[PDB]
RNA sequence: GUAUGUCUAAAUGCUCUUAUUUACUAACAAAAU
RNA sequence: GUUCGCGAAGCUUCGUGGACAUUUGGUCAAUUUGAAACAAUACAGAGAUGAUCAGCAGUUCCCCUGCAUAAGGAUGAACCGUUUUACAAAGAGAUUU
């Protein structure tokens, strides 16, 4: 069946929200202008306003990073079934 | 007894604490504070100051407030803040060590981040992975201005300098390697000692080369790469086992 | 998206309110040298010196450790020690290399032991197993000087070579020494035969190099 | 150059699609070479006739 | 919320002076800050230039923001004027210049650059103390014709604060009487020369 | 036709932080500060870049100390940004310098 | 910073004559400048065989040679030069001289022309 | 002044070096030739530097002389050069201090 | 477009010679009435 | 300190209850040991191809200059080497059970 209209809408919303969020994050990251708990204990997170002269994201430094594939589950690669010419 | 011994310290006054760099290179790089356009000069120079701790050690602005970490500058022997220093001025006692033994994994007795990997020269502020209390001493030839001394004498001198600085576990001078291994009880103490004795002369006033101690190159005090010969290894293993046992006891 | 900070009970403090700031890609983790969010908290408002997180959350997860203390999340023991115990009942090998460390960090395997510590099942079992397993003067005749010194103090410069086994204590006072003698492992002034022999041997060893 | 590269890639893909091979990487190079030769021939106005070419 | 603390200029000066011989591990972060500040240095330049004291002005005081690190200093205020008044002032200046030209056999034009490439530009503290800055460009007035304008015409803020002729110290709006306006118009005969 | 949205000018944002504070300053003084600060910035950046052999005059005319070897030259070719900035600074100095001169009895 | 740089920066005290004198004083001490066989890049006009390993270095082949002055000039006031080369394969020092009587070169115990 | 050597020994650079030597004591013992006759060197530091330089030279010589074309005469020549270097080093280890 | 790479343990002043240059670089470009 | 009330001495002074104002700052601590590069000496030394030379790409867990998705870096860096098995079928001869 061609998927339910409501379902489709929901999907759109989810992705739209997510993609929008991502874009916002990206924008924030770009250097041009324009509460929690640990264990049982409750803890307030804050974000301090760093000085606008110092590098915004002092962590990052354009590092090369090789990633592991981490494919634990095994893909089944299934299939079916004159050499002198070819 | 540093508390009732004195309050004051004032090791080297803020008139003359240090000149900033020593001229290698042609031009002075403002951003690194290091001379550029050339590299000729062995660079390591002897400390103008030192920690005579019995005289210096005292109450600080930190002690009152409840500071954990000891003063690097004090250790080096040049804390111009003195009584108004926020870092502690005494040889790390046991109680203090106990108090900061939670944090002592991640950072030194000076409150500064221990690293994951050792520096290739074992040169500074040891790794958090390998706990250690064991200092390589070196450049003892250079630290004594190439003096024809007995190894025994050298060893004695080392003991004198290092015992004062912290509770010793055990010490070894070596003729062949031309070195001085020291081990402490507490890592913090060891660290403090290292900080102190970096770039220090081993000479005394009674020696004839006292006035030209500055012209030499100081002690090269570094971290100890574990001794390979087997008895030592066995001892280490035993110690580790004991530690494990203790941990287990604590757990149950 | 971001995961949460893994800070231990003793790490964080004794109080029912702590305020901390997060600094996204603040510093590089010490293990992995890879950007991550620094949380840093002050414990009690007025108690000096901050407690910044030194490692990335992922790395912490892998080692199963406090992001400040660098100690086991469960048992609060240095990684070596905790791992060592497990081994006694295999340890982690952090690969100290520029590129490889990062890769290791990104892997999500819980390096070595961490899994055991994480699970109530496994940690507890290990503990149980462990429990079961458990259940002037010269001086002559290895142990540390800080113990010797302590002993001396109790009895009331202290040189001791180990290759020699020859501890020349020098109180520099006739009062301290004469108190020390009365209030009381061969201890002269400035199987006995066997001991003597051993001592001699030690001396010889010391003197050949 | 980029265009040429793209063309080469396309040709390789087509050849892959065409028929079965075992250790095809080696053969890819050969194919590329052949293509190059053909191009050269075209440029010259030589007929590019090779007997083994299926 | 609550406005910025009007700091003393002295503090700023001190900060500036500190970051001349900056080469310790102290102010590592200040160097970083300085580096960052290049971003806004052109903005700063634009600001400062915009605030240039006009030839009817000995020395302009100006609002200033500055990074506590000492890395950058923006002139903050944006210089607005009562347009006709401004025009009048300019006209007056022009007239003065013309007069000067008429007078002088040789007019000592500046040499450029004004200070040497070796010589580092004197701190402001060498010539705060110096004598009253010599008189600026404002033409000889008269009580009969230019009766109204003369008192304020050549002031930093062309019309005074706390008056009924301008909005106030924000200096955003102005309303003039007739005779003053007339005077201004008369003054501006050179520049406003319009059909 | 200008921005509908953007109220937030640069200075306002800066003010909103704790790191900036504000004074009232003589314009010549401000200019001098700019010259000095600007100069520092250009030196600092240059030193970071590693090229310590391109020396800045206090007039902002940059030029090399020795004759640079080729590698050094390659390292130390600043581009259209930095040079532009330098030029701007120079211009500022020139206007500021003239005002300084005026203030002083010199002119 | 740019190859066509008009003016190199000088310190504020740079007595040029004095500087020159100083340089001269520290030119006898100097390692380079006080030596022979100063380097040069040159193509080989002779097209010759390296006498050790018979490597046939052809005409116009480029090398980083050493040009040195021969004290014994040709005639009187027109200098002649030794131009050292190495063979590609074996590291034998080939060289040649520029005797300008014939408007050509002379081989100098390196290889043979052919 | 192509090929870098010229640049190095350009007058300005020399002047700079001299200035450095005067104020602070930056010498480049690489840059000057080591003296032939020792005992015209009253300072110790200078002597030490010279010794270091000679050691470096010796090391360099050593590194090259074990190359694969061992039968070539350059290597043989160096063997004597190496010896000379060693001798120089020995001399530098004089017993005045 | 003045290439490049490896290699590195931590005598003093004096003057006199010039109407020049043992000068070096070739990445750059190449025709006649 | 400001102050608005109470209680004692001579509107002046002490003794009190309140209101006002209320937890800054640090990812940092000042010289060698937590990591800047060029330079220098010595030694060699320049892509195909016989040689000389242009430019363009390509791969990468290499970067630099560059505002750069321009452009430029020794053809920017290292690539030029190692290279024996999804390996079976047929025939001939030989020793062991
Ligand atoms: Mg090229
Ligand atoms: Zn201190
Ligand atoms: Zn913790």
């Amino acid at each position: 069946p061609l998927p339910t209209k409501a379902e489709i809408q929901e999907c759109t919303a989810r992705t739209k929200s997510y993609i929008q969020r991502l874009v916002n994050a990206k924008l924030a990251n770009s250097n041009n202008r324009a509460l929690l708990l640990n264990n049982s204990h409750h803890i307030e997170v804050v974000s301090k306003q760093m000085d606008p002269l110092l590098p915004r994201f002092v962590g990052k430094k354009a590092r090369k990073v090789v990633a592991p594939t981490e494919n634990d589950e095994v893909v089944p690669v299934l299939h079916m079934d004159d050499p002198n010419e070819w | 007894s540093w508390r009732d011994k004195s309050a004051k310290v004032q090791v080297k006054e803020s008139e003359l604490p240090s000149s900033i760099p020593a001229q290698t290179g042609l031009t002075f790089n403002i951003w690194y504070n290091k001379w550029s356009q050339g590299f000729a000069g062995n660079t390591r120079f002897v400390s103008p100051f030192a920690l005579q701790p019995q005289l210096h050690s005292g109450k600080t602005r930190g002690d009152n407030d409840g500071q954990l970490f000891f003063c690097l500058f004090f250790a080096k022997g040049m804390c111009c803040l003195g009584p108004k220093c926020e870092y502690l001025h005494h040889i790390p006692d046991e109680e203090d060590i106990g108090k900061l033994a939670l944090r002592t994994e991640a950072l030194d007795c000076f409150g500064r981040e221990k690293f994951a990997d050792y520096r290739e020269d074992m040169g500074g502020i040891g790794s958090f992975r390998k706990k250690n209390k064991t200092l390589y001493v070196g450049g003892i030839d250079g630290a004594l201005n190439s003096k024809h001394l007995k190894p025994a004498q050298i060893e004695s001198r080392i003991r004198f300098v290092f015992s004062r600085l912290g509770d010793i576990d055990r010490i070894r001078y070596v003729e062949s390697k031309n070195c001085g291994f020291v081990k402490f009880k507490y890592q913090a103490n060891a660290e403090f000692a290292k900080e102190a004795m970096s770039n220090q002369t081993l000479l005394l006033p009674s020696d004839k080369e006292w006035d030209d101690r500055r012209e030499g190159t100081g002690l090269l005090v570094k971290w100890a790469n574990e001794d390979p010969d087997p008895a030592a290894q066995k001892r280490l293993q035993e110690e580790l086992k004991l530690e494990s046992l203790n941990m287990m006891v604590h757990l149950i | 998206n971001e995961p949460p900070p893994n800070i231990c009970e003793q790490c964080l403090g004794d109080e029912a309110n702590i305020r901390m700031t997060k600094i996204p890609q603040g510093s590089e983790c010490k293990i992995c040298t890879l950007p991550f969010t620094l949380y840093h908290f002050k414990t009690s408002k007025r108690s000096n010196n901050i407690i910044k997180t030194l490692i990335c959350v992922r790395c912490a997860t892998q080692r199963n450790i406090c992001q400040c203390c660098m100690l086991d999340s469960r048992w609060h023991i240095p990684i070596q020690l905790r791992d060592h115990l497990i081994s006694l009942v295999v340890m982690t090998e952090e690969a100290k290399n520029d590129m490889m460390k990062r890769f290791l960090s990104l892997k999500n395997v819980k390096l070595g032991g961490a899994q055991i510590t994480s699970d109530p099942s496994e940690a507890d079992n290990i503990v149980d197993k462990l429990k079961n397993i458990l259940l002037s003067f010269f001086l002559y005749n290895s142990i540390p000087e800080w113990k010797i010194t302590d002993t001396v103090s109790q009895l009331l410069s202290l040189i001791v070579n180990h290759k020699a086994k020859c501890g020349g204590l020098r109180f520099q006072s006739s009062e301290l020494g004469e108190r020390f003698v009365s209030k009381i492992f061969i201890i002269p002034w400035s199987t006995a035969e066997n001991i003597k022999l051993s001592l001699s041997l030690n001396k010889l060893i010391q003197l050949e190099l | 150059a980029y265009y040429d590269l793209e063309l080469r890639n396309s040709v390789m893909d087509d050849i892959l699609e065409m028929m079965p091979e075992s250790i095809r990487q080696k053969k890819a190079r050969t194919i590329l070479q052949h293509l190059s030769e053909a191009w050269r021939c075209w440029k010259a106005n030589i007929p590019w006739d090779v007997p083994g070419m299926p | 919320y609550t406005p910025k603390a009007e700091m003393p200029p002295e503090h700023l000066r001190k900060i500036i002076n500190t970051h001349s011989d900056m080469a310790s591990k102290m102010y590592n972060t200040d160097k970083k800050a300085f580096l960052g500040a290049l971003k806004y240095l052109p903005h700063a330049i634009l600001k400062l230039l915009e605030n240039m004291p006009h030839p009817w002005e000995q020395a302009k005081e100006v609002k200033v923001l500055y990074h506590t690190s000492g890395a950058i200093t923006f002139v903050n205020e944006t210089p607005r004027v009562i347009e006709p008044v401004y025009t009048a002032q300019w006209s007056a200046t022009w007239i003065a210049m013309r007069r000067e030209k008429r007078d002088r056999t040789h007019f000592k034009r500046m040499r450029f650059p004004p200070f040497d490439d070796d010589e580092p530009p004197l701190s402001y503290e060498q010539h705060i103390e110096n004598i009253e800055p010599l008189d600026p460009i404002n033409l000889p007035l008269d009580s009969q014709d230019d009766e109204y304008v003369k008192d304020w015409l050549y002031d930093s803020r062309p019309l005074e604060e706390d008056s009924k002729k301008v909005n106030g110290t924000s200096y955003k709006k102005w309303s003039f009487d007739l005779p003053e306006m007339s005077n201004l118009y008369r003054l501006s005969t050179p520049l406003r020369d319009e059909v | 036709l200008p921005t509908n949205h953007n109220k937030t000018k640069l200075l306002k944002s800066l003010k909103n932080t704790k790191y900036f504070q504000q004074t009232t300053i003589d314009w010549v003084e401000a200019g001098l500060q700019l010259c000095r600060q600007g100069h520092n910035m250009l030196n600092l950046l240059i030193h970071r870049k590693g090229l310590t052999y391109l020396h800045l005059d206090y007039n902002f005319n940059l030029k090399p100390t020795k004759t640079l070897t080729t590698k050094e030259r390659k390292k130390s070719r600043l581009g259209n940004s930095f040079h532009l900035m330098r030029e701007l600074l120079k211009m500022m100095k020139l206007i500021v310098d003239t005002h300084v001169q005026f203030r002083l009895g010199n002119v | 910073s740019e190859r066509k740089a008009i003016n190199k920066y000088y310190p504020p005290d740079y007595n040029p004559l004095e500087a020159e004198k100083l340089s001269r004083k520290m030119a006898k001490k100097l390692k380079t400048m006080n030596k022979s066989h100063a380097s040069i890049r040159l193509m080989t006009p002779f097209s010759m065989r390296c006498l050790e390993c018979n490597e046939y270095i052809p005409k116009s082949r480029k090398f980083n040679g050493k040009k040195e002055l021969l004290k014994e000039k040709y005639l009187d006031s027109i200098k002649i030069y030794r131009l050292t080369i190495s063979c590609p394969r074996c590291a034998n020092s080939i060289a040649f001289r520029t005797d300008p009587g014939n408007s050509d070169y002379v081989m100098e115990v390196g290889g043979v022309r052919n | 002044m192509s090929r870098n050597v010229d640049k190095a020994n350009s007058v300005l650079v020399r002047f700079q070096e001299q200035q450095a030597e005067s104020a602070g004591g930056y010498k480049d013992y690489s840059r000057y030739q080591r003296p032939r006759n020792v005992s015209k060197v009253k300072s110790i530091k200078e002597a030490n530097e010279w010794k270091r330089q000679v050691s470096k030279e010796i090391k360099q010589k050593s590194t090259r002389i074990y190359d694969p074309s061992l039968n070539e005469m350059q290597i043989a020549e160096l063997n004597d050069e190496l010896n000379n270097l060693f001798k120089e080093w020995k001399r530098w280890q004089w017993h005045i201090d």
